[PDB]
RNA sequence: UCAACUUG
């Protein structure tokens, strides 16, 4: 149930305790067209706050560079703060240090 | 309907006095009640009263035959125990 | 999902070429060589044969809802 | 027995795993569909990292 | 070379790279203004086309297809990875750069409607319907079957002949807006028979049932879905976009004889604004219209890959004068309704436009005196509750402005919440008042003769009730 | 869901009249015809044709609304002539060209096969 | 994105 | 009242209030057939 | 809580009491309809079927509103409810009893909205008062509002999904009061700015210019036809221009007669030579520039934004406040319809023949700019010997930043000059920059030559990776590549660094977009606030709600901002 | 107010002409007799347009100064600002 | 000039700089419910029910919020008919 | 509760959300529906 | 004050094509007959389908759609026929219609391509344009097409489905001498197949008193009616609606009078 | 009621 809510409801915690919770993740995949469907798969979410109207965290940065598609951003209060993945990038899965 | 209709040329507020809110107040004794249900639906001196207000959308307040429209609703009172800073 | 009867601009029949165009491909004709194997002569009718997508094939793949 | 995890589809311990297009056909799976999000009250749901 | 760095340590696979999946599918990229690349990639999330092959399968909410996919003329080298010509999403249009009828200005788009009647640009919209047999209520048990009105109390006048015993509407009915899909019943305590539960279908959606599905869900209970499938021949409202950031809306159809035609024949599919592209300066799409002319006499998929420097606009240009036509692509048109040639040369090229979801007859609503909410007695909102358009805090002041007191009126007051009150004229609290004992009494005064009829807003009323819940009195005096 | 039927662009809903006679107060000798559920096929005819007819001072066609259904032809024509004349003599020689051009065709037709 | 003076 | 059963086609009458389980296949998931009243399609 | 509903916005304060939802309001898509007057709006049919404006029975009308109520609901021109002396109210829909359709006076059939029927048209956010005019209602067989394309200007709306609403008046004292204050021809002029609102725009506008240039004759049938739609014609075809050899009108001389009444205007056309007024053929102007209109009649000159525009002084706004509204509204669609019937003869377009210039200009163009990447790397090297000198109260970064800016700026100045010498009579870019429809000299320049330097954050392109721009570039290069400068142009391609640097300005143009809409909106609101109270009483005095005087006479004067007009005073300058 | 010593503005502002053709037509709508002989108009508003020509509307506005007095300019009195 | 120079006089009527702001709009001894409609609302509301403040109703907002004609243009006047001219004229019905 | 009608029963409507005796169309009530507005768990708590 | 006397010359005459000549006519004439073509050429084509069981991938509507575009040999009948609106039986009869049936189910493990072919006419004159063929859907082993549909009368305006041209190729002045377009470069385009002007010579000289005249056509047709059948058609359609606006005309002038 | 996703 621990797993099944937090993929459900969208918030990431416990149901009892929302106050930790960060909202945002798991959205609904979109099927509108097969580009929305494999755009939608590889997107980033920067944790800045849509309200919040300092520009800083928006402006595309000089290391985006071949790691974050320049053109594709949603254009209006989250210009800049969702980013989509560039074609050969790939995140790394993790290693031991040992 | 037979008062005559006035439009309102001044406002007055003022702090509502307890003796006033006693008087105005339909509900007699306080909401003595935490329940909201008794007899099944209506809990008299409970916070769902049916004189406070209609109640069901058919039901018809005590007060008034408000039918869900003519009622603007009654005013209830509490007798708090010890008295209470308003915040 | 399946070739147009016809082609959107002018209106000439290019439902019945689709199965000629691609059979005129496996010939190793080139796609303008077939195109004009074919009759097809307005730049209007060969969008309709050289950027048609056959996705029919692919949705009868899967099994009828029905036998 | 401790619980139930969700699995994401497509992933290596989804049924699909390992499966040939037309295998995918018969389960009325699409052989191009991507993957990678998990199939929640059925909805799919997607995290956005 | 002259030596600028003789330390490279790596390098690029390709530029073209750089660009995610919805940015890959722009032909020509670096010759647009990069806003309209941005705005690419929103349209192109909103396209209709093919989502999945096993569409037939899914019951999804909101699943548009298009009718007849085409693969774009011009493609990037990229959109074979992203699958694109697997599941194209738009139609290679002949498209005319040209001022017509004025009826393409701004960004609106006149389309020919003899195309429109062949099968371009059309789709299907698919909606589906779930509804859950819950017997989970103590005697509470929502059944799947016919209501009727003598047998159930609650019951609503919409067609119900539609059901069949089950409850639910056989697949191949037509079902016009407010017409009952799903027929449930919850069983009625009898404290001292039936409150009707059936769905009803949204408004206006005018379609025939596609599938029918009847399971148990995660639950267990009876989960029953039903799709409904509603064709969309484009129409003047409709949204249509280019791959170059260029969206508009349809603002006219005209038939084959009224369009523009060439000496051929060809007349086109669209025709957009010359206006557009100056300022948004997105030059792509009228490479992208060469190339697509090339590509569609010489019989060879363009390729459009963003860094190439092998592919320049002259060299697209003398390969358009070997078939035959002007090398800039320009083309002497002659005018549909006179016959005489047009003076200046419109630029006609195929170009692939895709198609919005966004559609007129999802977006249009219309209420005049419809239900109202419980809370304030105000007007429903949202288009599904048969919502009025708020009458902003903005607008009010362009009202006042105007120095248009009644409309302002009438619109803040007699058009949303109209109400009535009584108020004790010694105190200005409200007074209890029934009207048809027609006894009229204020307490706390013990005064029955004065009191006084008062036209408010129930929003108003409400306010100054929750005013008094705060122990504040605001005592309105008509004095 | 407000389409109009395509039947309606050629067909005349009961009770509308096809031709309607106004006449024009601005300018004497001058007749401003209305045709309904008929486009620009008809009005360019028959505005060329008036406006080759020497005692025709003023000929042309409007289509007040594309949406619309409907034709506007204004004919002024010199005193000792009628606007009215104007359209029928108009009409008739629009038939006759036509059936000229009929026969002529039917003849090319004859002579290009076997021959 | 002309210059510094008249727009990014 | 007849369901046609996704996992091996094949037609089974159920009656009212009774489970919607599919005889030879025992699958679960129905679909009501084709209804017998013929709707007019336009062409256009 | 109590103080939490009514506190924040959308509570009963503000989100109920101030502004609210309301009845007999309609929303869909807009699209454009050049044939419809500028006050006219299409509204779809069943639009026009939901809505309902109550009508009082009157000996008068008694019969026209028995046909209605005998239409019922079904029928579009029908009514949906019958409202008695009683005030009860028969729904027609269900069966209404005969006798109950019988009408008397007193009564108040609710018809269906009819053509003619004033409504209120809105368009989020209602920014100024001209975003809610009053519309007159035509009704046309679509379900999208049609509204004409002047009018797009005043509610800063284009048909590329866009969507407004549409109130309805119910009393014929509110309709009344929408008719006579906030009908569309009424607020042509703006009392912000004293200019007029709407003006010619788009394919009206760019064709304006090429119909009255000197060249276009028109032959008598194209010149019946275009007086086919003048709504104001007299019946009376002018005197043709050239009577012989053979007769052709002239462009300007049609447009006369669109041109309202006896209006006297003189205005210069775009392309206006400087040198031309002192100089001989000031006058007779070589380039048929500066408009001139005596007697309502273009005796010269090539109409543009300037003259048809939303500017002072322009042909509309000495229409406007000399002739009147009504007048001024049938000149404004009598415009539009005749130059958007002779676009038909004419056409428009835009192709890549456009964008391509001669291969001298070209060459013209890299020669500029290899001299200037020359020019930089001079001052580069002069700094690197620090022989570089601080400009005063300036840093010698911020200085060698200066002068390198001002080399690329002259550079890409110098390019766009070059292409746009390059541009001949016929290419279409220079037809809309000429006439002003859409568009600038830069864009053409960006376009043709050279797509500039891209700045983020009033800078150019900063070192994100550590002392470099890109991972391509070296470390600590200042050159004009590096930092941004855009070489090629939008016709001939960026390279793929250029192309990541165009789009982090074209982010910071996106981003200034979104943050500015929050801030005005709250800005606006704040004056609002403060002001909304302040009037003109009858003492002319204007005063706030406590009557304070704020102001004796309002500007100072007592004078309304619409009817002031710019002039000169002509004693203040001149010498003893 | 006496009627003598009038200091508002003779010509009738524009709102006041919104008012009293939109309230003259509303009782014209009313049945209320109209002054103007109509040539065929049936629309109440238009007859209130003709009237408030021929200056025969039967409606005295009343101007409240901000000291709290009024003046009673009649329709007819008050200069129409068309 | 006339837009610019009435936001100058009503910031700088006081005597005191008045901030278009809560606090510089607030604290002008306009109407408490007047004050209410902008930004502090509840508070105002509570101030003004403790200092016993009366609400003038000469406000736009105010007669807004209660539902009556607006003191504004169309609201200023008060038409009153006349009988003399009724009775003159030719009533046809 | 159609007066005019005794013991009429009146169809419920949901475009303006009334009930309206069917025979004359009369609408008794204007807008009386509104919108017309775990118990299994424990009691009332 | 009379109409011109036109003719007519035929340079090429196939099976779907035809190329003719107009002369000695005015220019709206001339571009009314290729409207006429194009919108008011009567053609016979299928606009009632009912569909007893469609097991296809492509749905209901779909097929009536491709069902409709396919065009049907109307050659000799469509004269006879009458407007479904004119018939006096109610829906349809043999008078006012055809009637097509089409029955396709696929048995075999091979795909079945349902083609035009198997759609089934009563009537031997109308037949789907067969004497390859037009791909109506194809269906998988186990799926199952049965329809039946009836064909009406009717032009393009109503829809595309009756538009008995494919391209109708119109142009006058081939060489540009009434400087009707004004080309900016006239070297760079692309002479005109009627041009009769040397490789030299872009542009013939400006010739002010020459009007349009000696139209270029070129008609082709879907196979619904012969090509010839089609010119001749519509000319004599566009004398029926002149003639009609005559009688009507005549009532009018009469009844004001 | 809350959330997210779009549209200007
Ligand atoms: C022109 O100004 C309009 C308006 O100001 C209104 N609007 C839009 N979004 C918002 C918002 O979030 N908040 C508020 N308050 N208003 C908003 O939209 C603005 C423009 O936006 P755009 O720049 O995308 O218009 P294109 O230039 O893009 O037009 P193409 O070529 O696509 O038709
Ligand atoms: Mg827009
Ligand atoms: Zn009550
Ligand atoms: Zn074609
Ligand atoms: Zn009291
Ligand atoms: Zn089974
Ligand atoms: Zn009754
Ligand atoms: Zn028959």
């Amino acid at each position: 149930d621990g797993l099944k809510y937090s993929l459900a409801t969208g918030n990431w915690g416990d149901q009892k305790k929302a106050h930790q919770a960060r909202a945002g993740v798991s959205q609904v995949l979109n099927r509108l067209t097969f580009a929305s469907t494999l755009s939608h798969l590889r997107r980033l979410n920067s944790p800045i706050g849509r309200d919040g109207k300092l520009a800083k965290p928006r402006q595309l940065h000089n290391t985006l560079w071949g790691m974050v598609c320049p053109a594709e951003t949603p254009e209006g209060h989250a210009v800049g703060l969702v980013k989509n993945l560039a074609l050969m990038a790939y995140i790394s899965v993790g290693s031991q240090p040992s | 309907s037979a008062c005559p209709l006035r439009t309102i040329k001044r406002v007055q507020f003022g702090v509502l006095s307890p003796d006033e809110l006693k008087r105005m107040s339909v509900t007699e004794g306080g909401i003595k009640y935490p329940e909201t249900t008794e007899g099944g639906r209506p809990k008299l001196g409970g916070l769902m009263d049916p004189r406070q207000g209609v109640i069901e959308r058919t039901g018809r307040c005590q007060t008034c035959a408000g039918n869900m429209t003519e009622c603007p609703g009654h005013f209830g009172h509490i007798e708090l125990a010890k008295p209470v800073f308003h915040v | 999902m399946i070739i147009p009867v016809r082609c959107f601009t002018c209106g000439k029949i290019v439902g019945n070429k689709w199965e000629a165009y691609l059979g005129l491909l496996q010939a190793e004709y080139t796609e303008g060589d077939a195109l004009d194997a074919l009759g097809l002569k307005r730049y209007c009718c060969r969008r309709m044969l050289l950027a048609h997508v056959d996705l029919i094939e692919k949705l009868l793949n899967y099994a009828p809802l029905e036998k | 027995f401790i619980g139930k995890i969700p699995i994401m589809l497509r992933s290596t311990y989804c049924l699909l795993n390992g499966l040939t297009d037309r295998d995918l056909c018969e389960l009325n799976e699409c052989p191009l569909d991507p993957g990678g999000y998990f199939i929640i009250n059925g909805s799919e749901k997607v995290l956005i990292a | 070379e002259v030596a600028y760095c003789s330390t490279y340590t790596h390098c690029e696979i390709h530029p073209s790279m750089i660009l995610g999946v919805c940015a890959s599918i722009i032909p020509f990229p670096d010759h647009n203004q990069s806003p309209r690349n941005t705005y690419q990639s929103a349209m192109g999330k909103q396209a209709m086309g093919v989502y999945i092959t096993n569409f037939h399968v899914r019951m999804d909410t909101l699943a548009h297809v298009l009718y007849y996919p085409q693969k774009p003329l011009v493609t990037t080298r990229s959109m074979e990875y992203l699958r694109f010509r697997e599941l194209p999403a738009g139609i290679n249009s002949i498209v005319a750069i040209a001022s017509y009828t004025g009826y393409n200005q701004e960004d609106s788009v006149i389309m020919n409607r003899s195309a429109v009647d062949r099968g371009f640009f059309r789709s299907v919209f698919y909606r589906s319907y779930k509804e859950q047999e819950s017997k989970k209520g103590f005697d509470q048990e929502e059944v799947f079957e016919k209501p009727t009105r003598e047998t159930c109390q609650g019951m609503r006048h919409a067609i119900y002949d539609k059901l069949d015993d089950d409850g639910l509407i056989a697949p191949g009915v037509r079902v016009s807006g407010d017409d009952v899909i799903i027929g449930k019943t919850v069983t009625l305590p009898e404290n001292e028979t039936k409150r009707d539960c059936s769905t009803f279908l949204r408004t206006s959606e005018t379609g025939i049932v596609d599938q029918v599905m009847v399971t148990l869900n995660q639950e267990g209970y009876k989960f029953c879905k039903i799709r409904v499938r509603s064709v969309r021949i484009p129409q003047i409202g409709d949204k249509f976009a280019s791959r170059h950031g260029q969206k508009g809306t349809c603002g006219i159809q005209y038939r084959q004889e009224d369009m523009p035609f060439t000496c051929e024949g060809i007349t086109p599919d669209i025709i957009i604004n010359p206006h557009a592209i100056p300022s948004r300066m997105t030059i792509g799409h009228l490479i992208e219209c060469l190339q697509g002319k090339v590509s569609a006499n010489k019989g060879e998929i363009g390729d459009a890959t963003p860094f190439n420097d092998a592919v320049n606009v002259q060299k697209i240009s003398n390969l358009l004068s070997d078939y035959g036509y002007h090398l800039r692509g320009n083309e002497v048109l002659y005018n549909g309704f006179t016959g005489r040639k047009i003076t200046s040369q419109i630029f006609i090229g195929p170009t692939y436009y895709q198609r919005l979801k966004h559609m007129v007859d999802d977006k249009i609503h219309s209420r005049a005196r419809g239900p109202i909410q419980i809370l304030n007695r105000q007007p429903m909102e949202g288009r599904s509750r048969d919502g009025g358009l708020r009458f902003g805090e903005m607008e009010r002041d362009c009202q006042i402005a105007h120095g248009a007191a009644q409309f302002l009126r009438e619109r803040l007051f007699e058009a949303s919440d109209p109400y009535q009150v009584h108020v004790c004229n010694l105190c200005g609290i409200m007074a209890i008042a029934n009207t048809r004992t027609h006894t009229y009494e204020c307490r706390g005064c013990r005064n029955k003769t004065q009191i006084s009829l008062v036209r408010m807003p129930y929003a108003c009323k409400l306010l100054f009730q929750e005013l008094m819940s705060m122990s504040i009195a605001p005592r309105m005096m008509s004095v | 869901m407000n389409a109009p039927p395509a039947f309606e662009s050629f067909l005349l809903f009961e009770g509308e009249k096809k031709i309607t006679i106004n006449k024009d107060t601005k300018v004497p000798n001058a007749c401003l015809f209305t045709i309904n559920k008929e486009d620009h096929t008809l009005g360019n005819i028959i505005k060329s044709q008036l406006l080759k007819d020497p005692q025709v001072l003023f000929a042309g066609y409007k289509v007040p609304h594309p949406l619309e259904h409907k034709i506007i032809i204004r004919v002024q024509t010199t005193p000792d002539y009628s606007p009215q004349e104007a359209f029928t003599n108009a009409i008739t020689d629009l038939i006759s060209e036509l059936s000229l051009l009929e026969e002529r065709f039917r003849v090319a037709i004859k002579d290009k096969q076997e021959g | 994105i002309w210059g510094i003076g008249c727009n990014p | 009242m007849i369901y046609i059963c996704g996992e091996c086609h094949t037609e089974n009458e159920i009656k009212s209030r009774d489970p919607i389980r599919c005889r030879e296949c025992g699958y679960r998931i129905m679909y009501k057939k084709r209804t017998k009243r013929l709707v007019v399609f336009d062409a256009r | 809580s109590l103080k939490q509903r009514l506190k924040g916005k959308e509570g009963r304060v503000r989100g109920n009491l101030m502004g609210k939802r309301v009845d007999f309001s309609a929303r869909t898509v807009i699209t454009p309809d050049p044939n419809l007057s500028i006050d006219q709006v299409g509204v779809p049919r069943s639009i026009a079927a939901n809505m309902t404006f109550a009508e009082i029975v009157t000996p008068f009308n008694i019969d026209r509103l028995q046909e209605l109520v005998r239409r019922g609901n079904s029928q579009y021109p029908g009514a949906k409810y019958i409202i008695r002396d009683n005030g009860d109210r028969i729904d027609l829909r269900f069966h209404p009893k005969p006798s109950d359709l019988h009408l008397q006076t007193g009564y108040k059939v609710e018809r269906h909205m009819c053509d003619g029927d004033i409504v209120i048209f809105n368009r989020q956010p209602t920014l100024h008062k001209m975003s809610m005019m009053g519309h007159r209602v035509r009704i046309l067989p679509w379900s999208t509002f049609r509204l004409n394309l002047s009018v797009t200007t005043p509610y800063n709306a284009d048909f590329d999904g866009d969507e407004m609403n549409l109130h309805l008046p119910q009393s014929l004292e509110t309709r009344a009061e929408i008719q006579e204050l906030a009908m569309v021809p009424r607020m042509i002029v703006t009392p912000q700015s004293n200019r007029p609102v709407m003006g010619i725009v788009q394919d009206t506008l760019t064709a304006v210019r090429k119909f009255t240039k000197r060249d276009v004759f028109l032959e008598r049938g194209e010149v019946m036809n275009l007086l086919m739609f003048l709504s104001t014609w007299d019946g009376k075809v002018p005197q043709p221009a050239i009577l012989k050899p053979r007769p052709l009108w002239t462009g300007k001389q049609i447009f006369s007669l669109i041109i309202p009444g006896h209006i006297n205007c003189i205005r210069t056309h775009s392309t206006h030579p400087d040198d031309e007024d002192s100089g001989p053929y000031k006058h007779i102007s070589p380039g048929d520039t500066k408009v001139v209109v005596e007697n309502g009649e273009l005796i010269m000159g090539i109409l543009c934004k300037k003259s048809l525009g939303t500017s002072a002084g322009s042909l509309v706004h000495i229409s406007y406040l000399e002739m009147g509204h009504d007048i001024t509204r049938l000149f404004y669609s009598n415009i539009q319809t005749v130059i958007n019937n002779w676009l038909l003869i004419e056409g428009h377009t835009i192709g890549i023949g456009d964008s391509i210039a001669d291969s001298k200009t070209y060459q013209d163009i890299q020669n500029t700019i290899k001299k200037a990447k020359q020019d930089v790397i001079e001052v580069i090297e002069k700094a690197h010997n620090n022989e570089l000198e601080p400009t005063p109260g300036n840093t010698l970064r911020q200085t060698f930043e200066n002068q390198v800016n001002r080399i690329l700026n002259d550079a890409r100045d110098k390019t766009g000059s070059s292409a746009q010498k390059s541009l001949s009579e016929y290419n279409n870019f220079k037809s809309m920059v000429v006439s002003g429809a859409k568009g600038s000299k830069i864009n053409i320049s960006q376009v043709i030559a050279v797509v500039g330097q891209q700045n983020v954050e009033g800078k150019r392109i900063p070192f994100g990776f550590k002392h470099r721009t890109l991972p391509h570039f070296i470390k600590d290069d200042y050159g004009p590549e590096s930092r941004g400068f855009v070489e090629n142009s939008y016709l001939a391609g960026l390279t793929p660094t250029e192309f990541f640097f165009h789009a982090m300005g074209g982010r910071e143009g996106l981003i200034d977009t979104a943050v500015k809409t929050a801030e005005t909106g709250y800005i606006q609101r704040r004056l609002i606030k403060s002001m909304e109270s302040v009037m003109v009483k009858y003492d002319a005095t204007v005063r706030n709600s406590i009557n304070q005087v704020v102001q004796l006479r309002y500007g100072e004067d007592g004078l309304a901002g619409e009817s002031v007009e710019f002039q000169n005073l002509a004693t203040l300058k001149p010498s003893n | 107010q006496a009627n003598q010593k009038r200091i508002t503005t003779p010509y009738m502002t524009k709102y006041e002409r919104a008012r009293v053709l939109g309230t003259r037509a509303l009782q014209i709508a009313m049945c209320a007799p109209v002054m103007v002989e109509l040539e065929g108009e049936t629309d109440p508003l238009l007859i209130a347009m003709k009237e408030l020509k021929a200056r025969k509307i039967p409606i005295i506005i009343r101007r409240y100064l901000p000291d709290g007095s009024y003046e009673d300019w009649g329709v007819d009195e008050l200069i129409i600002s068309d | 000039y006339r837009h610019l120079a009435l936001l100058c006089d009503t910031m700088t009527c006081r005597g005191h700089l008045m901030a278009i702001t809560r606090h510089g709009v607030n604290r002008q001894d306009t109407g408490p419910l007047m004050k209410c409609s902008f930004e502090e609302t509840v508070d105002v509301l509570m101030e003004a029910a403790a200092h016993g403040e009366s609400d003038p109703m000469k406000g736009v907002s105010e007669n807004i919020m209660l539902g009556q004609l607006a003191p504004a243009g169309t609201g200023c006047f008060d038409l009153l008919l006349d009988a003399e001219k009724c009775k003159y004229g030719m009533e046809i019905p | 509760t159609c007066p005019n009608h005794p013991d009429a029963i009146l169809v419920e409507d949901y475009r303006a959300g009334d009930m309206i005796c069917p025979e004359c169309g009369l609408v008794v009530g204007d807008r009386v529906i509104d919108v017309g507005s775990n118990p299994l768990l424990s009691d009332g708590d | 004050p009379y109409a011109n006397q036109p003719t007519v010359r035929i340079t090429e005459l196939t099976d779907e094509n035809v190329k003719f000549i107009i002369e000695n006519t005015d220019l709206a004439v001339a571009n009314s007959i290729r409207r006429v073509f194009i919108a008011e050429v009567p053609i016979i084509a299928i606009d009632w389908v009912q569909i007893d069981a469609n097991s296809s991938v492509l749905h209901d509507e779909f097929i009536a759609h491709r069902l409709g575009l396919i065009p049907l040999t109307s050659d000799d009948i469509v004269d006879k026929l009458q407007y479904s609106r004119d018939c006096t039986c109610e829906e349809f009869c043999p008078e006012c219609s055809v009637e097509f049936t089409l029955d396709v189910r696929c048995n075999e493990d091979q795909t079945r391509h349902v083609t035009s072919r198997d759609l089934i006419s009563n009537s031997p004159r109308v037949i789907p344009v067969t004497s390859d063929d037009i791909l109506i859907v194809k269906l998988r082993k186990g799926q199952e097409l049965r329809l039946r549909a009836y064909a009406k009368k009717g032009f393009g305006k109503e829809h595309a489905k009756w538009n008995p041209t494919a391209g109708v190729a119109f142009e006058y002045d081939p060489d540009n001498a009434l400087r009707h377009t004004v080309y900016p470069k006239p070297e760079e385009w692309p002479k005109s197949e009627y041009s009769e002007l040397d490789e030299d010579e872009s542009q013939a000289p400006y010739d002010p008193n020459g009007k349009p005249e000696r139209f270029y056509y070129n008609v082709e047709s879907c196979g619904s009616l012969r090509p010839e059948t089609i010119v001749l058609s519509a000319l004599s359609g566009l004398k029926k609606k002149l003639s009609d606006l005559q009688t009507q005309l005549s009532h009018e002038i009469q009844s004001d009078v």
